[PDB]
């Protein structure tokens, strides 16, 4: 995309066009084989504009002179939008069926933390630290 | 009569000038609101203390990511030419 | 809101000078002469600065800058990366030299900081008026 | 060993405070969160009779004077040394058992004179 | 929105315009694929108004000099309106079955605290420390 | 409402016109998008009377120099009301069935205690220091 | 493939021609057996992008000065970009069944961590020391 | 096979001529009473390129001047082949059933890491001193 | 960068003047005397051929990921140049681990002023005078 989805914070997002969204929405949209195709363009740039406010909020800052956003910028906003839109999608489906079979899939349900309940939370989880608080300090 | 917290008594009182010295080198700012408790700035005055951050030792000390020449610490205003 | 900002201004460097606050200023704003060794808050695209304030300052009261030759902590109005050239934004921020409509920066950015965070910055430059 | 010791000293002799902040698998605190807590618990502005107060998700932990015998170790330095130049040990300021009095005594000071 | 749910308390959304209040409506039914169509706006309303009483009561001031709402709270706020909704729904879904057509969520355990009990309640529930006690004061 | 929740003890809701208890009666209907409406008035009033009691009873006084009732008293009132509600209809649906299909809640355990018991008392509880005992007191 | 996938970052992918990213998503594909056929170019390239941001950010540097990728680096980023397209998929499947009969795969996961969620991570995951903590470092 | 898999690196695999990868493709086949007929060549060409990778970069060196791989070198290759053959086909069957019968296998739910995830990783690992760290060294 | 006297080759000490001393990571292998620039939060590596990568020069080899010592600009130095340079010619990082001038780059501002002029391959005395980064 034009500008980058790491590149963009909250204000930026409300300035950009509606095709340099549409880019940004449009790459987010990759990370499923469904692309959520059946959730409205409102949702999906709802759980963006969520992603970039939650990154540049709770996943900001240093931690031990250390980046607290260790991994691609880019892909963890991208991680933690598929896991907002999986969420208003209403959670992972541990098995689905119908006329057309039957499958159950492998989460195994020993998430119990926000980001651990979703797979593209579980990926973005990995770009923090695994939410873990190596922070240290001193005094002089 | 006067109790120790009554307006007319905080001069008197060892703990306000200790307090407000303490709240002087433990500030980074003017902005009271950020630093210390509506008990403290009550209490102790902070308003008509002249709060800034320009009396914090830590103002003026060294504090570098990366430090080769083990130089952190070192203070600013105790350098030759001040 | 909160205006956090548990913030020492100064990483590293002897290069403090004196001036005189020509305005009420506060910690981290970079500043631009306003008068004779007079010192004003900096506005947009690049003909006015000099360094950064220390401490906050009544206007009248003898200030110290942070010059070039210099590292600090500074808020940033956007997003920016390390090596990233920054001058200031006019709101009391830095932004970056693509940003700004001016061509060249003051400082450089050595650790990446998101809008409103602060970031740590070496101080290389000074720019005045050139009509 | 007599640097070794002044180093050792400086950094074991005395004790220090570890405040740890957050839960055990909580959530994660950030350095700007720890200067905030750094200013109420700094050491430079805390007295002897100090008193804190707290939620449960912080610990006020101390790295212990870690015991080791400077002592026994500057005994032995000055043992080496005083035995190297041919002096009793006695001149090092250090003494020993059984060497105080007796023949024991009568030797060593036989040997010096 | 025009006021955003952030910059409104209880009293300010009593005082806000039908148009103001739908437009802050709009946005939390962002956060479902669903939307909440067959909830009535009353009760979408009561929501907001009880999120909006909640942070400012439950959610605010601080521990130690750190404000107790750390993440932005403008998608707290949201995030615990949809909390809200989707409780007057009945709850999370754990599974749902149709005409044939089956699905289960990997909704699980995940706790039994309030803000654990829904997708929405633990999203909420990371800008808030994890309802996590770092209070700390000092005598003087 | 005119008169608030919060505003009335067991005498003063006894007092009301029926229309100013008719008012508190359809904000706590707000709180359940089926409002309960096979429930009928006296039980609903029943409910609410019950919550009045029980929160100015139960849930009132200090601990140490702080409100035992930390939160918004409305919103606990109306939580605590909706609470009973759910119980006189018998508790929390976990699972329900029909020729129109099936739905499974995430509303397992629970807990022991009344308030863990629904997902309003579990809202409820959150506004009183969760049932917690920080009561301190001193001799001089 | 002429530029391999551990020669390139993810600029020089960018860069790459439609034919070298194309060679690319040809070696990934054949790490499943269905060569996830359903899943479009599209999806493909940006998991593969994702695998080389990830490796250049999270699985890079120096662990007591061993290099924290021990394994094979063209292997390692091929496992995690079919690590990503599964997880675009879905998650692995447990089982699956239909018209034209059914099994269960065994995939049960190693633990909660993302890698451990499916085969392609668990292989991934041998490459780099199974993300042990084995730095160690010196004062001079 | 005239070049054994033992004697064959990554570079010598891609070397070979197709007549030499063919013999060496057809010994892995006898690994499996299906001979895995129903996966391409160019499938298990890029299992045993990776086994072979695998095994020069993860099952190599000296543990107490011990080899790593301990075991025969070929059958190792043969068995880290199959292994990798197997999860491109998705994994072990646990259980398979249909018009000509069903069948439950004594897989058992083998434990977290890669190899124990399939009979011939099991096999494998009886190779390597089952991932074990008998290494030991000293100071001169 | 250096010197021959008999059979021997001797390094030449980089920095002649300045007390601009200052410690960065090293994001790659460097050796005494690049020319280097931010490539990550206090991360250097050796300057590219044009423009708006340039913040000191390294004073001593690194392996990757070492503590490295800058001298920055206020410093004077002696630097290897890959083309004939003379007084006050500006300079700029070359790609190359060398300097060359402006008037030889795609560039239009120097990082350093040549005080004592060099022929191709020999070593120059400059004077650093400025950074250069991302003004996009
Ligand atoms: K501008
Ligand atoms: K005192
Ligand atoms: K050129
Ligand atoms: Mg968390
Ligand atoms: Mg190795
Ligand atoms: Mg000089």
């Amino acid at each position: 995309p034009d500008p980058s989805i790491d590149e963009v914070s909250k204000s930026d997002w409300d300035a950009l066009t509606t095709q340099e969204q549409d880019d940004i929405i449009s790459q987010v949209e990759n990370l499923s084989s469904t692309g959520w195709v059946n959730t409205s363009r409102e949702r999906k740039a709802e759980a963006i504009r969520s992603a970039i406010a939650e990154r540049d909020t709770l996943y900001s800052g240093n931690m031990s002179r250390l980046p607290t956003l260790d991994g691609d910028a880019e892909y963890f906003t991208l991680y933690l939008s598929a896991h907002k839109i999986q969420l208003f999608e209403g959670g992972e489906a541990q098995s689905e069926s119908g006329e057309g079979g039957s499958v159950s899939y492998s989460t195994g349900g020993g998430g119990e933390k926000d980001l651990q309940k979703t797979r593209y939370g579980r990926m973005a989880l990995e770009y923090v630290w695994e939410d873990n608080s190596i922070a240290a300090l001193r005094t002089y | 009569m006067q109790l120790r917290r009554s307006p007319g008594m905080r001069p008197m009182d060892r703990d306000w000038h200790q307090e407000r010295a303490r709240a002087r080198e433990q500030a980074y700012s003017s902005d009271l609101t950020s630093q210390f408790s509506e008990s403290e700035i009550v209490k102790y005055e902070l308003d008509t203390a002249q709060i800034d951050g320009s009396d914090n030792p830590r103002t003026y000390i060294w504090n570098r990511t990366i430090d080769l020449f083990g130089m952190n610490g070192t203070d600013v205003r105790e350098l030759r030419n001040r | 809101g909160e205006h956090t900002f548990p913030v020492e201004v100064l990483i590293s460097g002897e290069e403090l000078r004196g001036y005189t606050a020509g305005e009420a200023l506060s910690a981290g704003e970079p500043v631009y002469l306003s008068g004779d060794y007079e010192v004003s808050a900096s506005s947009a695209d690049g003909g006015e600065f000099l360094g950064v304030n220390l401490y906050d300052v009544a206007s009248g009261e003898p200030v110290a800058l942070a010059g070039d030759d210099c590292e600090v902590r500074v808020e940033v109005s956007e997003q920016v990366t390390a090596n990233d050239e920054i001058l200031p934004d006019g709101l009391g921020t830095f932004e970056t030299v693509a940003t700004s409509a001016a061509s060249a920066g003051v400082a450089i950015v050595q650790e990446g900081a998101a809008s409103g965070e602060v970031c740590e910055a070496y101080i290389f430059a000074v720019q005045g008026t050139t009509a | 060993n007599e640097a070794a010791i002044n180093q050792a000293i400086e950094l074991h002799g005395f004790p220090q405070r570890h405040v740890k902040v957050g839960k055990e698998d909580g959530a994660p605190v950030r350095d700007n969160d720890l200067r905030r807590v750094r200013t109420i618990f700094d050491p430079r502005t805390t007295d002897a009779n100090t008193a804190y107060f707290t939620g449960q998700d912080v610990d006020v932990e101390t790295l212990e004077a870690h015991n080791f015998d400077y002592s026994a170790i500057h005994e032995m330095d000055m043992r080496n040394l005083t035995t190297a130049l041919g002096l009793p040990l006695e001149a090092g300021n250090v003494g020993a058992d059984g060497l105080g009095s007796g023949k024991p005594a009568e030797l060593r000071f036989a040997l010096l004179k």
